[PDB]
């Protein structure tokens, strides 16, 4: 769903500390203005993804204290009270197995919804799934037993809801064993995250070559700015600074171009994860394939560090 | 006695336009701005126009003022009835080196 | 040498501008200096005494200015953008992992949030500009058993706009 | 004594026709709300720019006297005034120590003077002036305006006309009035919202900077800011003290030995004596005129006494006729390609 | 914010009387304090203003020597008193604030002023 | 970097051998700056044209007819759509 | 000087290119050329 | 559904086989790495 708020200032960074240089800077007009807004509309648009996404309950929901649902075991996928945290166990282990200085103008930004808070949000989906169906994205919460509304499930399948009263027990059964099969997988099989860990990486490969691009000489007498400036006296020196600001130059407007491309394929998958939650989650999806393979029954969201895991029961 | 002549009446007819004016000597309106201000007998007054041809940010698109030489106006657009209320133009004085107010005018809606 | 201090230093040539500190980094006894992974100093030997020096860049930032409009009050907020309060319109200071805060009043109480900083905190009420952690919406709970069903008995219809480029 | 310098103060910076717009403007403006000295005369700073200003009820100031010495040891404006003609003539003129000219003074055994220009007199009535010196260029802007029963600065605003731009191109560096009450005040650089209204004739402005709330203003451009977050500036910390820290040692090399020896060696086998753990003062070097050319290639031969170097080798050889012009990096020749090359990157200087 | 103003006030011809106009907190330094009277069947004039953090005065030439403004940082309050009141002084008082980074004034907040009769 | 911007006064006052360095540099600074400005539009361009695309969709699929699909056309059981236009965008008209 | 066509005209030093009207902005007597927005002449003042 | 996977090596392009130039190419550090590695990139992709 998203990617860490970077930000880079061209005048620290090409001209740092040094009025001398500044003053030959402000001869190149906009260019340290049309860079700015290029690294601010990212920045602005990250929240956007994350908000639309999660934020689609108008109220906090809670689920009863007794866990009376016929038999059903959601034990593994809502909070523990016991944790100084109230994360599930799923989502626990995902936390636990995705691993994620001081520069001169390279800052980065928090996120305005803190870990805690979409944890929040991914509880009141849960828990109003369970307790209304689908009736509470169209209006108001109206409370249905959790086994009638299973058999509804199955109703638009094509398979009459007999079927579900005289197997009943069956079911239950082969649910809460589907259940703990998912979290050996998600323990054993490594390789499983790389969809998210992928990111990670691609942003940290950026700003490590950007950085190291300081110490290039691009034809100039030495790669410190104030050694030269030190030592030639200034009617001679404008041509060796002017190197420098040359080639400091482009290779900034490299690396704000990658990014605006780079943000574009994000923002197609953010808008994909948003289509999804609504058609799956909060309905049933007549899609072929949309919402996994098989015939879809119901769905069950869960958060993850700059992204979100469904489980899709079929 | 106002050093600011505005006409004592004014009238309009609800949904047409209507003009006030507001007439000075060089001294005044001639080398400085103006402002209106709308009164309501029992409360505080309030600012509708400042420095004579910029707009406040709370008063919606419907109020417009113009300057010319010296003498100044105020445009009304979808006139309704709660603009009832008197109106006073006020600009600084050079000669007597303080504020003059004009002498206010009753815009009547029939 | 004045030490804890941004100073703008010369060794034996060598000139840049940064806080001198204390170091543990064991220098063996051929290699006289540091470099970073960019062309700059990281630590360095004193001469004369033949010691350790760490240079740390002296702390800077944005500046922020939080307003509530021109229909409330002429009294602002500024947020000094990752900078401790520890340096420098000084009534309170209140210290956020967003930065600095200066001139907005902690209320422990949770409202909606109004206008965002970041973090989870958002911040006119009470004659004065307050700074809360934000509220996610108000809490219900569904009143659910065993055999109980809710039916609607009546309906309304809304009409929504929707604006595309 | 002191009086609080009002509104006063602002002129057209640019004499470029704008009509309908906010245009936001850098340059030497008075601060609002500034001091200015008040005078009842001494010599006062001129530095980067003065208002003046005076109030009278007839023509007692009659000039002004600018320059750096005042002493004829270098030039100095002597912009003076009378009753219909006003003459400027920057010359060396030599002043006394308190000019007050029914006859004739101050500027007297004028030895050669070097400008003249004649314009239209200058001199109940406040005069306003501005002196600022860009590029070399001597502007005066001014205005003047009928003042009431009021005993200081009037109140209000109203903006400064460009009246000439004499082409002097002289330093000045100290002030002196001439003959009895003035406001000197000082120019300082700040930035200042104009508002042109339609046939340009500026009619606002707002002084940024002054607060908070007007920084946001200026931003925006605006007389109203909506609700919201703007950033308005950066922060950056300044350095408190400097720390130069140098090797310790006195010892003092032999430069004696190395420009007076008894015989220099041949071009084709010269000589190279190595100096070290020693202090160089170049000073003398760099000052001595019986040098006939001092061309120094990598360094500035003023800063070569504060940068320190590992080893200085000295090579030493005479060349006589021609060709001496092909010790240099780069240069081709007889000499150049079989008596001695310089490599390509050489960091140094030659002297003969 | 808002300004409030004490309550109206009774007087004889030959008195004195003495009108405040309390503030908010932010409201000193860089803001200054004008006064504006309305007699019945007349315009509103001008009075004079004080700028708290300069403790600089200006007054209309007509008030020659009558108007004196004054103003505390302690409190938060400022002061008005008029002396030798006689019978066309009866008005509304208003007090009115002005933003000190403008050249030309321009009210932007009143108060909801005082009634002074005289008789 | 140049001695003035405006061609004809430096070409006026210096030689060719020598004028020829001055233009060099205010030919390379104004084509980088063209360049910038055509690879901005190129990919402010793809976003207008994935919204195009969206608006098509939902057009056909609540105008034309009915849909399923919950959140699709508005909040609540969809009815009916009415378009209608607006400078450089539609707006619709959902009845729930 | 030739109107209603474009020439090439050089008034005090400013140079370009374009056809030469008549028009109704009052300049103030020490303005002698205006710019519209982004920095381009509109009208300039003839000497003589 | 898909397109030519072309790759261009950043050094035999601007240099060739002169070893003359190749020494001035190394003062501009990575440029040519960061090509080749974007280029790779599109090329994978396809396949997918
Ligand atoms: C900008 O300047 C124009 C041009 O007017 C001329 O320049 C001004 C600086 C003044 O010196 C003017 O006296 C001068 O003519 C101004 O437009 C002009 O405004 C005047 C004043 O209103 C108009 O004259 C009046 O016209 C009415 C109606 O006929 C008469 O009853 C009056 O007796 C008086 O003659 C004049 O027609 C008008 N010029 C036009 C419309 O072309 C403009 O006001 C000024 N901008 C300002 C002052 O903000
Ligand atoms: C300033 O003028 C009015 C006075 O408060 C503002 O009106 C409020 O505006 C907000 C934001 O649009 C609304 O949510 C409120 O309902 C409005 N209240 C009233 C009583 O009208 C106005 O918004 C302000 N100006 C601007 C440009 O927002
Ligand atoms: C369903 O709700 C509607 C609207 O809330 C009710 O219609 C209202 O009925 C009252 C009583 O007759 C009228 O005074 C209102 O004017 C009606 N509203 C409208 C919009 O016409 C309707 O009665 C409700 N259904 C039932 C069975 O009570
Ligand atoms: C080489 O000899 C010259 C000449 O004797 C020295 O320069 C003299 O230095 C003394 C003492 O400072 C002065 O009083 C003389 O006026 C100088 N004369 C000239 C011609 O320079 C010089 O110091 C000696 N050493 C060098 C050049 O390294
Ligand atoms: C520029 O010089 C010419 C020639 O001396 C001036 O021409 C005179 O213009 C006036 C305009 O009213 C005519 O009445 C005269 O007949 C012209 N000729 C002479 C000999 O005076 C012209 O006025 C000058 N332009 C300016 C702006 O001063
Ligand atoms: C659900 O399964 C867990 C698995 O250990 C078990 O602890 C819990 O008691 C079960 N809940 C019910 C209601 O059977
Ligand atoms: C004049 O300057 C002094 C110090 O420079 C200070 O009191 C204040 O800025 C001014 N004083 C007054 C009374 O305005
Ligand atoms: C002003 O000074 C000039 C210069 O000597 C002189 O020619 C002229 O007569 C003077 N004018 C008066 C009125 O004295
Ligand atoms: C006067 O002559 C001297 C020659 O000693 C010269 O330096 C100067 O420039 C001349 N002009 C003036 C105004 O002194
Ligand atoms: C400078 O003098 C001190 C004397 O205390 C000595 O210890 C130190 O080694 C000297 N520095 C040198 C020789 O570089």
């Amino acid at each position: 769903v998203s990617m860490t708020k970077t930000s880079v200032d061209c005048t620290m960074y090409i001209c740092g500390d040094s009025t001398e240089c500044s003053n030959l800077l402000l001869q190149y007009g906009s260019f340290c203005t049309q860079l700015n807004r290029a690294l601010t509309g990212i920045a602005v648009e990250q929240d956007k993804n994350t908000q639309e996404v999660f934020a689609q309950v108008k109220q906090i929901y809670k689920t009863p204290p007794i866990k009376d649902f016929g038999g059903f075991n959601f034990s593994q996928i809502l909070p523990d009270p016991s944790k100084p945290s109230k994360r599930s166990p799923i989502e626990d282990l995902l936390f636990n197995k995705v691993t994620l200085q001081k520069f001169n103008g390279l800052t980065v930004l928090p996120p305005l919804l803190t870990d805690e808070m979409i944890a929040q949000y991914t509880s009141a989906l849960l828990a109003g799934t369970i307790t209304s169906g689908w009736t509470f994205g169209a209006g108001p919460a109206l409370q249905i037993p959790f086994p009638m509304q299973m058999a509804y499930r199955f109703n638009g399948i094509g398979v009459t809801q007999n079927v579900l009263y005289e197997n009943q027990k069956l079911i239950a059964n082969q649910f809460n064993s589907a259940i703990g099969k998912i979290q050996d997988s998600l323990s054993s099989t490594p390789s499983a995250l790389g969809k998210l860990q992928d990111v990670v990486n691609q942003n940290a490969q950026a700003l490590n070559t950007l950085v190291k691009q300081l110490s290039s000489n691009f034809g100039a007498i030495s790669s410190v700015l104030n050694d030269i400036l030190s030592r030639l006296d200034p009617p001679e020196a404008e041509v060796q600074i002017d190197r420098l600001i040359t080639g400091r130059l482009q290779s900034l407007q490299t690396y704000v171009t990658q990014q605006l491309i780079r943000a574009a394929e994000i923002r197609a998958s953010a808008n994909l994860a948003a289509t999804k939650m609504s058609e799956c989650v909060l309905g049933q999806s007549k899609r072929v394939d949309f919402c996994g393979k098989g015939y879809h029954l119901m769905s069950f969201p869960q958060s993850a560090p700059h992204g979100v895991v469904f489980l899709h029961v079929t | 006695q106002s050093v600011l002549t505005q006409p004592p009446s004014a009238s309009g007819t609800p949904g047409q336009r209507v003009t006030i004016s507001c007439s000075g000597s060089s001294s005044n309106i001639g080398s400085n701005t103006v402002n209106w201000y709308q009164h309501l007998p029992g409360t505080a007054p309030k600012l509708l126009m400042s420095s004579d041809d910029q707009r406040p940010s709370g008063v919606p698109a419907r109020f417009s003022g113009s300057k010319s030489g010296t003498s100044a106006s105020l445009a009304i657009s979808g006139l309704r009835s709660e603009d009832e209320a008197d109106y006073y133009c006020a600009s600084w004085d050079d000669r007597l080196n303080g504020v003059v107010f004009g002498g206010g005018t009753k815009l009547t809606v029939l | 040498l004045v030490k804890n201090k941004c100073v703008n230093f010369n060794f034996n040539g060598l000139t840049g501008t940064g806080v001198l500190t204390e170091s543990n980094k064991k220098f063996l006894p051929f290699q006289q200096f540091g470099r970073d992974i960019a062309d700059t100093t990281d630590a360095v030997r004193d001469p004369q005494t033949l010691e350790i020096l760490d240079i740390t860049p002296c702390s800077f930032g944005g500046v922020s200015v939080i307003t509530p409009g021109t229909n409330t009050s002429n009294q602002v907020a500024v947020l000094y953008q990752d900078v401790n309060c520890t340096e420098v319109t000084g009534s309170n200071v209140f210290q956020t992992r967003a930065g600095c805060l200066i001139g907005a009043e902690h209320v422990n109480n949770s409202y909606e949030c109004d206008i965002p900083i970041g973090a989870g905190i958002c911040a006119v009420a009470s004659q004065s500009i307050i700074a809360y952690t934000m509220s996610l919406g108000a809490e219900n709970s569904v009143a659910y058993s065993n055999n109980s069903i809710a039916i609607p008995t009546n309906f309304t219809i809304s009409v929504t706009t929707e604006i595309l480029p | 004594a002191y009086t609080n310098s009002f509104t006063r103060g602002v002129y057209y910076p640019d004499k470029v026709f704008r009509s309908s717009v906010l245009h936001s403007t850098q340059d030497l403006f008075l601060p609002f709300f500034s001091n200015v000295t008040w005078f009842h005369n001494p010599v006062l700073p001129f530095n980067d720019g003065v208002y003046f200003a005076s109030t009278e009820k007839s023509n007692i100031i009659r000039g002004w006297i600018f320059g750096t010495t005042l002493d004829s040891k270098t030039q100095s404006l002597l912009i003076v005034n009378n009753a219909t003609n006003v003459v400027i003539k920057v010359c060396e003129f030599q002043f006394c120590n308190d000019p007050f000219l029914s006859e004739f003074r101050v500027y007297s055994s004028a030895n050669n003077c070097t400008f003249e220009y004649v314009s239209q007199p200058f001199l109940k009535n406040l005069r306003e002036f501005v002196f600022k010196n860009i590029d070399g260029y001597f502007k005066i802007y001014s205005k003047h305006t009928p003042i009431n029963l009021v005993r200081d600065l009037p109140q209000g605003f109203s903006a400064l006309e460009p009246l000439v731009d004499l082409p002097i191109g002289i330093n000045i560096t100290r002030f002196q009035t001439l003959l009895a009450a003035y406001y000197v005040g000082y120019l300082q650089p700040r930035t200042f919202l104009l508002k042109y209204n339609e046939n340009g004739t500026i009619t606002d402005a707002v002084d940024c900077a002054l607060d908070p709330l007007s920084e946001t203003k200026c931003t925006l451009k605006s007389f109203t800011v909506e609700k919201g977050i703007y950033q308005t500036s950066n922060f950056r910390v300044q350095p408190t003290e400097s720390i130069v820290r140098f090797p310790n040692i006195t010892n003092l090399c032999p430069f004696g030995e190395v420009f007076n020896a008894t015989r220099f060696a041949s071009v084709y086998a010269w000589n190279r004596k190595r100096i070290s753990n020693c202090v160089a003062d170049y000073s003398v070097l760099y000052n001595s005129a019986s040098f006939s050319t001092f061309k120094c290639y990598g360094v500035s031969p003023t800063k070569l006494n504060d940068l320190c170097f590992t080893n200085v080798y000295a090579d030493s050889f005479v060349i006589r006729g021609d060709e001496v012009r092909q010790i240099a990096p780069g240069q081709t020749g007889k000499i150049a390609d079989y008596n001695y090359k310089l490599p390509d990157d050489f960091t140094g200087c030659v002297i003969a | 914010v808002q300004l409030v103003q004490s309550g109206a006030e009774v007087k004889k011809p030959g008195s004195s009387v003495k009108v405040s106009c309390k503030t908010s907190g932010g409201t000193f330094n860089s803001f200054a304090i004008n006064w504006v009277r309305q007699a019945p069947g007349q315009g509103p004039e001008w009075m004079g203003r004080v700028i708290p953090v300069l403790e600089i005065a200006n007054y209309a030439q007509k008030f020659q020597g009558r108007i004196t403004i004054t103003a505390d940082k302690s409190t938060s309050t400022a002061y008005m008193e008029l002396s030798s009141l006689t019978s066309e002084d009866t008005a509304i008082y208003y007090c009115a604030r002005h933003h000190i980074a403008v050249a030309q004034p321009y009210f932007d907040y009143w108060g909801q002023g005082t009634l002074v009769t005289v008789s």
